[PDB]
């Protein structure tokens, strides 16, 4: 039986350029951050 | 017809229930498994 109800889900600010640990909806590493171009599709994360 | 086109997705539905039949409601249409 899928999750259907949770508790919220917090959240902080965005930092950029500095190696910091990240988690992008269940998505953890460690690198830096920065603008980018590349051009994704409507449904597309990763 | 001829020709290649991916199906991109609409949506998600996390529903619990289990199937194994289905209906439906110039009128053709193709069915593949």
């Amino acid at each position: 039986a899928p999750a259907t109800v949770c508790g919220p889900k917090k959240s902080t600010n965005l930092v950029k350029n500095k190696c910091v640990n990240f988690n992008f909806n269940g998505l953890t590493g460690t690198g830096v951050l920065t603008e980018s171009n590349k051009k994704f599709l409507p449904f597309q994360q990763f | 017809p001829q020709g290649f086109s991916a199906l991109e997705p609409l949506v998600d539905l996390p529903i619990g229930i289990n199937i194994t039949r289905f209906q439906t409601l110039a009128a053709a249409y193709y069915v593949g498994y």
